[PDB]
RNA sequence: UGAAACUCAAAGGAAUUGACGGGGGCCCGCACAAGCGGUGGAGCAUGUGGUUUAAUUCGAAGCAACGCGAAGAACCUUACCAGGCCUUGACAUGCUAGGGAACCCGGGUGAAAGCCUGGGGUGCCCCGCGAGGGGAGCCCUAGCACAGGUGCUGCAUGGCCGUCGUCAGCUCGUGCCGUGAGGUGUUGGGUUAAGUCCCGCAACGAGCGCAACCCCCGCCGUUAGUUGCCAGCGGUUCGGCCGGGCACUCUAACGGGACUGCCCGCGAAAGCGGGAGGAAGGAGGGGACGACGUCUGGUCAGCAUGGCCCUUACGGCCUGGGCGACACACGUGCUACAAUGCCCACUACAAAGCGAUGCCACCCGGCAACGGGGAGCUAAUCGCAAAAAGGUGGGCCCAGUUCGGAUUGGGGUCUGCAACCCGACCCCAUGAAGCCGGAAUCGCUAGUAAUCGCGGAUCAGCCAUGCCGCGGUGAAUACG
């Protein structure tokens, strides 16, 4: 086991944090329990959105937040019904009284979140792993992308000897700190077991 | 995290001392760093994530 | 040495004070 | 090198039980799970069965020993 | 010359990619050597094996298990043990029912838990003149759907880590070679820390790795002054104290800066050897970062997860034990054995950090731990704060000794409901072994080793001598 993760190490550089709220030692505690609860439903629910991202900002009772997906219908609804009854769910978790915006993902197929949480479905429905990431490469390295990589764990198949298919194409320099690469992790649950899902996108460099 | 020792939320200690900090988000009680309320392991999960703010990796 | 309780340079190592380590 | 300070400490449940006892005398046998408690003067004569984690140990408190905690008469581990 | 019974699924040839050799040639790394200081010896601290135990919970096992998970075991934690008590439960989402609001406060009993048991109380919705009737919520039963399980599988798994390692190396696309595995590229000369670069080549390029992009330290410059100065001057309680000023030092953002660029020498080139400027050369010094993969490696006790198993107990609650046992063995450390030393005075010079139910200036009491009382600080303003080693002076004269502080007796202060098992800390006694450590064996190439002290996480307190960091002083040696 070696590799730290992509991000936590850009997290310097080419790489955001989400979460933007400051604290001190009193509070930071709170503010940060809370962060998780929020993505504790957000994820929870809005999954058939297809989550990418949610970011969380703050000011004081403020709490900005977002939330970008691929279809952001799924969370709109009928002119706005489900948006509400979730708007109203922050503030009945939280007496905090926060706003909830909606950003669009341009392309589902250059975000790792995604392609990873595709792939992770993918096998659950029993769909041939090879093919999925030969497949999945291809739709993000087709829709741009200077280069992209998928690794699925082991048990593939239904298999008692746990293995780990590979499958990438073009550049993916880790250890360049600028890469500016997605990662995405989707777990997988199965009737016999987990299977864990990673999704790299290496998209422009500088 | 043996849900259920997860009675530490239970602020009726009888007598403060038996109050233990345990981690909020494993459950694990042996590494919780009360600045966050995580243990070392969530800890440095979420701050790969970048989902604590401000922590960063350091290094010199 | 650093060992000796009841002496100078024994109740810093043992980061305490008393009789033979006042504070000032 | 002993030390307590000032407020000598004993747990209520056998000495409200002990004293109370003195109204009528003496009595046999007590049973205590308060190793916790200094054994004071009221007690000597007495015949406290003290819990050592798995059994109730018999101990006979005299002048001598008033002082001691009653762990200190219920030893805790079995060696050879 | 030359069988048979019986028996095997192979026996063989050539070539391929590896691994291996007490085969060869090049070459690296504190690998050896050269050094300097240590450890297996003592006492003690801590982890472990082994014994023991009602229990001494579990895992980790050459390197890469053994101050490891545990960055804090008195109860808690703890998963262990003994007892007393629960058993749609400590926690989820639901159910028909028998039926009584929620809630507030009690008293028996008890180690606690729990169990009886008795009471203030009885709102809300559509009905009804009312009486009172049927429901939401809720709680309490009684019987379900289930919860729960640190119970077994790490050889059923995610994830994460360690390891061979920052060691270079591992590959691909097309072309070319070969019936084929597979070769060529990546081999070869030169060079590099490097599959680094150069030159040459049936190969031309490319990907993961190397390097670079990020952080810290070293020099200079902008921008900025409730920290700095009297450098400059004038007030002085002669204290940067006050005026006043950003120069300086800092603080912290952004830039500059080094490219083998310049010079001489060697070379086909890359590059090597010097020389000059320069704070800094030829990766300035230290980090972050560890390829294709291997160990079928660690971890279901951090979490997640398939299967398996227990579901009045492999679940749950307490009180008390236990994890702290002790004939014995090992690892990692601490303090020492002393004069290049130990004391007591008195005096200097740090850097990074931490500070509300807190750091705690200062004052008083106490030999002291600490207790009273209180100034200032939400901290570049105040506090922890003394840094220690050093330096000046004085004592000890070489002795188990003014070395060394283990044991043990006594008296106390604290934290905590509570220190018997089983806490640190202070004071008086006591003053052990040890006079430098067998065979073995460990670290380190320079601000490194050695040595000196300071702060942090965890945390009430603490068994920190662990761990992660900080700065002071500052070597030896490397033929090869
Ligand atoms: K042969
Ligand atoms: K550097
Ligand atoms: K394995
Ligand atoms: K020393
Ligand atoms: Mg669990
Ligand atoms: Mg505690
Ligand atoms: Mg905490
Ligand atoms: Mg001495
Ligand atoms: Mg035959
Ligand atoms: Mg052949
Ligand atoms: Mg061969
Ligand atoms: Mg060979
Ligand atoms: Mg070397
Ligand atoms: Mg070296
Ligand atoms: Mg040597
Ligand atoms: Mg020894
Ligand atoms: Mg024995
Ligand atoms: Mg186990
Ligand atoms: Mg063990
Ligand atoms: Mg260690
Ligand atoms: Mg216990
Ligand atoms: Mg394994
Ligand atoms: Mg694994
Ligand atoms: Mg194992
Ligand atoms: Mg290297
Ligand atoms: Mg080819
Ligand atoms: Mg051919
Ligand atoms: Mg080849
Ligand atoms: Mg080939
Ligand atoms: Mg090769
Ligand atoms: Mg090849
Ligand atoms: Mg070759
Ligand atoms: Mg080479
Ligand atoms: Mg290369
Ligand atoms: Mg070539
Ligand atoms: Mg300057
Ligand atoms: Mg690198
Ligand atoms: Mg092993
Ligand atoms: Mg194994
Ligand atoms: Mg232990
Ligand atoms: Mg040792
Ligand atoms: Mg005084
Ligand atoms: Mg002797
Ligand atoms: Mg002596
Ligand atoms: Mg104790
Ligand atoms: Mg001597
Ligand atoms: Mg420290
Ligand atoms: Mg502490
Ligand atoms: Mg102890
Ligand atoms: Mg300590
Ligand atoms: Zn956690």
């Amino acid at each position: 086991g070696n590799k730290i993760h992509p991000i936590g190490f850009r997290l310097g550089i080419t790489r955001d944090w989400e979460s933007r709220w400051y604290a001190g030692k009193k509070q930071y505690r709170h503010l940060l329990l809370e962060d998780q609860r929020i993505r504790g439903l957000l994820e929870k629910e809005l999954y058939s959105a297809g989550l990418a991202r949610v970011d969380i900002e703050r000011a004081a009772d403020n709490v900005a937040v977002t939330v970008h997906v691929a279809k952001p219908g799924v969370v709109i609804g009928r002119g706005g019904e489900r948006i509400r009854v979730l708007r109203e769910e922050l503030a009945k978790l939280t007496g905090k009284n926060v706003a909830l915006n909606v950003q669009e993902v341009q392309n589902p197929n250059l975000s790792a979140p995604l392609v990873a949480q595709r792939v992770a479905e993918q096998i659950e429905r029993r769909f041939a792993v090879r093919r999925a990431i030969k497949q999945a490469v291809q739709r993000v390295m087709e829709s741009g992308a200077k280069g992209a990589k998928v690794i699925v764990s082991g048990r593939i198949g239904g298999a008692e000897q746990a293995r780990t298919e590979w499958a990438a194409q073009g550049r993916v320099p880790l250890h360049t700190l600028r890469a500016n690469i997605d990662y995405g992790f989707a777990l997988a649950r199965t009737t016999y077991g987990v299977l864990g899902v990673k999704a790299y996108i290496f998209l422009g460099e500088v | 995290a043996r849900k259920a020792l997860i009675e530490k939320a239970k602020r009726t200690p009888k007598f403060k001392v038996r109050a233990y900090t345990r981690c909020v988000r494993c459950g694990r009680a042996r590494s919780v760093y009360r600045f966050f309320g995580l243990c070392r392991i969530c800890l440095r999960e979420l701050a790969h994530k970048g989902q604590l703010p401000g922590v960063r990796k350091a290094s010199w | 040495g650093k060992g000796d309780r009841r002496t100078r340079r024994g109740k810093i190592w043992r980061g305490t004070y008393g009789k033979y380590r006042p504070r000032k | 090198p002993r030390s307590l300070k000032k407020g000598v400490f004993v747990d209520d449940h056998l000495l409200e039980k002990v004293l109370e006892l003195n109204a009528k005398g003496e009595k046999r046998l007590i049973k205590t799970w308060s190793r916790r408690s200094t054994i004071v003067p009221e007690m000597v004569g007495h015949t406290i069965a003290v819990y050592n984690g798995k059994q109730h140990v018999p101990v006979y408190i005299t002048e001598n020993m008033v002082g001691h905690k009653l762990g200190e008469f219920a030893p805790t581990r079995t060696y050879r």
